[PDB]
């Protein structure tokens, strides 16, 4: 997605934040990324479900946001809070906060965009191929029940 | 003449249900209205006419010349309020 945006040194100034990671105190990082367009079809799904899940986000979970930033407040819900002062590169606001009984609606509205998630987590999500159960205390060989 | 009055289409307690609600008793009854009114003052023009027949004809009734009893008849001809036109 970003090296779509063809830059000069500011694909090296996100790379070198980006690749090298860190977790369970270890740190790897993934060189020579060529981008070919490989990527971008994996990519291209990704895009559409992200305009599946605004057509189709119902009028309840724009709202929640709002809505718990008046009930509750946190320095974590202001993380929150930040993305969306940070970027407010939509506001389309919508016209009615009445939710007169548009239920069965509203149940398949959100079960399309829970399933758009899925796809996109589909794309994202790769196979477990074994399941840890015991361990030897060297961390160096262990035992599991699955063979993908 | 009268003027269906409207429902504020931004602001509403319900939505589509309530205020279809709404436009349905307040249509209702102006219709209710309007028509009693209507036969209110149709059944006050008839009762007028009708009362007004029996003082003409009283008085017409007593000279004997042609014209006065063609005059007579004409002016007690039965009335309706569907036969008034003619």
């Amino acid at each position: 997605l970003i090296a779509v945006h063809r830059e000069y040194n500011e694909m090296q100034t996100i790379i070198d934040e980006l690749c090298s990671i860190q977790y369970r105190d270890v740190l790897i990082k993934l060189p020579d990324i060529v981008n070919d367009k490989q990527s971008m079809y994996s990519m291209k799904t990704a895009c559409i479900s992200l305009s599946m899940i605004t057509a189709m986000a119902p009028d309840i979970v724009r709202t929640y946001i709002d809505r718990l930033t008046l009930e509750d407040h946190s320095m974590l819900l202001i993380k929150c809070q930040e993305l969306l002062s940070k970027r407010t590169t939509l506001s389309t606001q919508r016209c009615g906060q009445l939710h007169a009984t548009d239920i069965k609606d509203e149940l398949k509205k959100i079960k399309s965009v829970l399933t758009m998630i899925d796809q996109i987590n589909s794309l994202t999500n790769e196979k477990t191929y074994f399941v840890v159960c015991d361990v030897s205390a060297d961390n160096r060989m262990a035992t599991c029940i699955y063979k993908n | 003449w009268y003027t269906v009055y409207n429902i504020n289409d931004p602001w509403d307690e319900n939505g589509y249900l309530v205020t279809s609600i709404n436009k349905l008793v307040y249509l209702g009854k102006l219709f209710v209205t309007l028509n009693q009114s209507w036969s209110k003052l149709e059944k006050v023009a008839m009762s007028q006419i009708v009362t007004t027949q029996n003082h003409l004809s009283g008085h017409l009734r007593k000279n004997e010349n042609f014209n006065a009893v063609y005059s007579q008849r004409v002016l007690q001809t039965p009335l309706t309020g569907q036969r008034v036109e003619s």
